[PDB]
């Protein structure tokens, strides 16, 4: 139990991830940002407004922002790496540090060790020390961040990279000693104290599926403590943070979310965390703290919001004052400041409209096209710093209303961020979104998201029947992996080195496993399923056109399906009576006379109706699956039975399993 | 039967309380109550016990009922924190 | 001059206000027990006014009761970090203003709140607004401004209370 007071602060503009700081400072800390145009800018809030200090020059997009110290001395440079390059302020507008490390892209992470910097960028990793190349690393996958644990508390540094395919690889010098694996992609990560955790050293890791964890690298292994593994909190991990705000006397973890979702977990178990209290704020928190910016003597989280609200949580009450027919003061005095700063502003912009018409915007959009493995929808997820007024969806927890025609969406009122589900089928490969903000032109922006033609994991099991399949013959093995890009999911678009690179994908609808392997101008993917690969097979022949089975396959998929059909009959058969055995409910109270076989359907009637609602998709989605599984596995040898497709139908009106298999093995 | 000169309270199966006190003093038993008093509580200065039918109980060591009911539903076990005689 | 009296709630010790109440020439960093019967001079909201001091035991929470009629002003205080023992300072106010001598005189009579960094709390007015009190009209007067033993918000409720005089 605990109650955090929602206080704003200034409003800064579009911040990145991990771009909010808190200078150390027994009083008021203070607070630093920076804005997606270079302006990185402090204030203290004395007194209820933001007392600025050295907000400086617009430049690249901060995309990140780190406060460290060279000895045991408090930490207070603040460093930031904005477009290529590394700068550095002093607790003021003093420009110290300015290395250049020239680069091709962009810098993504970045860690203060005392002198040591550990950089990241899209592929590449550097160590430096005081602007001199130490260390240098290319991952396969893109690094999300990247930490070192503390060289004080231990001896050796040893640099942890996150990367995108689920694995942590905590290198030293230039070689990955181990990887740790991690469920969902990594996104933010740090040791779990001020120090690093007690017993040693703990790393505490947040990915972007939603989940938290405490992998302990020793020196060859990792020693996972725990883990927050979610089912209602999905939203990817942007920030993580220790601070005891609940003042038991241990340390307690502030974690943000994407989706607004600030939570407190407390260890009041000794051991173990358990959630106290959870906010929701409409758009992406970016960045968390602990500490205290207002009012000091009470401790309160600061939460910097994507759209650059530098919001803060705090444990003391607002009612100040209370006297008489009352509706406190302040108030008036910001509803006041907001009407004069609105009437000037309504003067100067009228005025310029006018100039601007009778004379006659670029924004951002935080959008992650991610696939749901609990389902097999994508959950497409856009933002803007302003509000949207509407949103095209063409094709090849919302508040809004349906753009049905191709889906024009209105969003009602103010707000922020959208987000929308999409279920594309096993095949189908090929979708645009049209954003526009309630800003005065009313410009609007596209986006183009590709719904491949499977989530890809570490390990497969051989010992399944292997449908092995071969492509040989002049290839550049970059262009082969440009087809492969084309073709899966979850794939790094630069061509990995060695000329040689193995894949091991994963069909979240029911599993089946997609080993891929290939060379300079050899490619082997392997399947447990028909259809996988026949679908391989027909685009890979587009692509180029443009530039075996095993005899048991077909009964494991089938008994791989069974469960599911098995689950949406009953499910059928079941709601069928609920309405009407519900009738009979309403009198003689059910106390002698209801046979126990319905007696199970009149408690769980909720959950039948509830998942009634879904099953007819999953139906149709089970049969087309069912008939492209039967065409292709005829289609192998080939033959073209695109016309018995109308009886397989009436068997799965029956569904006579065993006659469904003597169907698919005979005709 | 916290008397402070030790006169012993008992409460009988059929509701009917008894007030004897020590080495079996005789003394009038108080059927103070219409359902059954399966409620006894301490009280600082005498023996609180409880009304069956949803009835507060109060009395005092004379049969006298000093309290009258406050409870809505059947209470199962009394007590009382600290103040004087 | 301007006396001011406060009672509290039954087993908190949160008596404690009456001492970062009186002036810094004097302050006291032991926990100052509300014995009442205090005497001196201490500026206030409004100018340099008196106080009065009692103890609140439900055994005890009678003294009060024997100095309740009299006072030049007057004084409002709860606590509220009780979820059980707050029912039975409800009828403190009855017991202090509901009697005959404090509703003659219109003078100052508030009730407030106090416990704010403590990790619990409640509406400001507290005493005579949050738990459903709020029919305290007729008496001259409002109560507000509260923290713990930080020392914050005596004149709060003053424009009401302290100023009112």
């Amino acid at each position: 139990d605990l109650n955090l007071n929602r206080a704003d602060y200034l409003q800064v503009g579009v911040t990145s991830q991990k771009t909010m700081k808190l200078l150390p400072a027994r009083a008021t800390q203070k607070v630093v940002v920076g804005d997606h145009d270079g302006i990185v800018m402090c204030f203290g809030m004395k007194k209820g407004e933001a007392v600025t200090v050295f907000k400086t020059l617009p430049g690249q997009k901060i995309a990140r922002l780190e406060l460290g110290g060279a000895l045991n001395t408090p930490q207070e440079k603040i460093f930031i790496a904005a477009g290529s390059e590394i700068r550095g302020f002093t607790k003021r507008g003093k420009q110290f540090l300015s290395f250049e490390t020239n680069l091709t892209e962009s810098i993504k992470a970045m860690h203060i060790s005392g002198s040591d910097l550990f950089l990241s960028a899209s592929y590449i990793y550097n160590h430096y020390c005081d602007c001199k190349d130490q260390h240098y690393y290319l991952s396969g996958d893109k690094i999300n961040d990247v930490i070192c644990l503390p060289v004080e508390r231990l001896l050796r540094e040893v640099p942890v990279l996150a990367c995108q395919d689920r694995v942590l690889r905590v290198l030293q010098g230039s070689d990955v000693t181990y990887e740790i694996e991690v469920p969902g992609p990594p996104t933010v990560l740090a040791l779990h104290n001020g120090n690093g955790g007690d017993s040693g050293e703990d790393l505490l890791f947040g990915t972007s599926d939603g989940k938290l964890g405490l992998i302990q690298i020793t020196t060859s292994k990792p020693i996972h403590k725990w883990e927050i593994r979610n089912e209602k909190k999905r939203g990817g991990i942007l920030c993580v943070d220790s601070f005891d705000i609940v003042g038991d006397g241990v340390k307690d973890l502030l974690v943000g979310r994407d989706d607004g979702m600030v939570e407190v977990y407390g260890f009041d178990n000794a051991n173990e965390p358990v959630l106290r209290f959870d906010h929701t704020l409409s758009e992406s928190v970016t960045s968390i703290q602990g500490g205290c910016v207002g009012k000091d003597g009470y401790d309160e989280i600061v939460v910097s919001t994507y759209s650059g609200w530098i919001t803060g949580l705090t444990t003391e009450p607002v009612h100040k004052e209370s006297g008489p027919g009352e509706e406190n003061q302040e108030m008036q005095n910001k509803i006041s400041s907001l009407r004069s700063e609105l009437e000037q502003l309504q003067y100067k912009v009228l005025q310029e409209r006018e100039k601007y018409q009778q004379s006659s915007p670029s924004f951002s959009v935080n959008d992650k096209f991610t696939l749901n493995k609990d389902d097999a929808s994508y959950s497409l997820i856009l933002e803007v710093q302003t509000a949207i007024d509407n949103v095209l969806i063409q094709s090849d927890k919302n508040s809004a209303v349906v753009s049905f025609s191709l889906a024009t969406y209105r969003c009602q009122a103010n707000t922020t961020r959208l987000e929308l589900k999409i279920r594309s089928i096993e095949g189908q490969y090929g979708l645009q979104a049209y954003v526009t903000p309630r800003i005065q032109p009313k410009t609007c922006q596209v986006r183009q998201y590709h719904i491949k033609p499977h989530q890809r994991t570490h390990f497969i099991d051989h010992d399944r029947p292997m449908n092995t399949l071969t492509l040989t013959g002049q290839f550049s093995f970059s262009e082969l992996h440009s087809w492969v890009v084309f073709c899966m999911p979850e794939v790094p678009e630069k061509p990995p080195a060695g000329e040689c690179v193995t894949f091991y994908f994963q069909n979240t609808f029911l599993d089946t496993q997609l080993e891929s392997t290939y060379r300079k101008g050899e490619g082997v993917f392997k399947s447990d399923n028909i259809s996988t690969i026949s679908i391989l097979k027909d685009v890979l022949s587009k692509e180029a056109t443009k530039r075996e089975i095993n005899e048991v396959s077909v009964k494991h998929t089938l008994k791989l399906i069974h469960p599911k059909l098995e689950y949406q009959l009953l499910l059928a058969k079941k709601v069928q009576l609920i309405d009407a055995l519900k009738e009979l409910q309403v009198h003689e109270g059910n106390t002698n006379f209801l046979i126990p076989e319905y007696r199970c359907i009149l408690e769980e009637a909720d959950h039948l109706q509830e998942e009634y609602k879904k099953q007819p998709a999953h139906l149709e989605r089970l049969y087309g699956m069912i008939t492209d599984l039967f065409i292709d596995k005829f289609k192998f040898k080939g033959t073209n039975v695109k016309t018995k497709v109308p009886l397989l139908l009436e068997i799965l009106d029956s569904y006579d399993q065993n006659a469904l298999i003597a169907f698919f093995d005979a005709a | 039967q916290f008397d402070v000169e030790f006169r012993l309270a008992a409460a009988c199966r059929n509701g009917s309380i008894y007030i004897l006190r020590r080495d079996s003093k005789r003394p009038k038993y108080c059927i103070e109550l219409g359902a059954q008093p399966v409620g006894l509580v301490g009280v600082h200065k005498v023996l609180v016990v409880g009304s069956n039918q949803d009835s507060l109980h109060g009395f005092t060591y004379k049969g006298k009922r000093l309290w009258t009911v406050q409870m809505p539903a059947a209470i199962l076990a009394m007590n009382l924190l600290e103040q004087h005689s | 001059e301007v006396h001011v009296l406060c009672l509290g709630l039954d087993n908190s010790g949160k008596t404690t206000i009456i001492n970062k109440l009186k002036p810094s020439n004097a302050q006291s960093q032991d926990i100052v027990p509300t014995i009442g019967f205090s005497i001196q001079k201490f500026k206030s909201s409004s100018l340099s006014f008196t106080v009065f001091d009692m103890s609140g035991q439900g055994r005890y929470r009678n003294l009060w009761e024997h100095y309740y009629k009299e006072g030049q002003a007057i004084i409002f205080v709860i606590d509220s970090s009780d979820k059980l023992r707050m029912v039975v300072a409800k009828e403190e106010l009855r017991t202090l203003l509901n009697h005959p001598d404090i509703k003659h005189r219109r003078i100052p009579i508030l009730f407030f709140a106090n416990k704010m960094d403590l990790r619990d709390a409640l509406t400001s007015v507290k005493v005579s607004q949050l738990l459903c009190l709020e029919d305290i009209k007729d008496k001259p007067w409002h109560i507000c401004a509260s923290d713990a033993i930080k020392g914050e918000g005596l004149q709060e409720g003053v424009d009401w209370l302290q100023d009112q005089i």
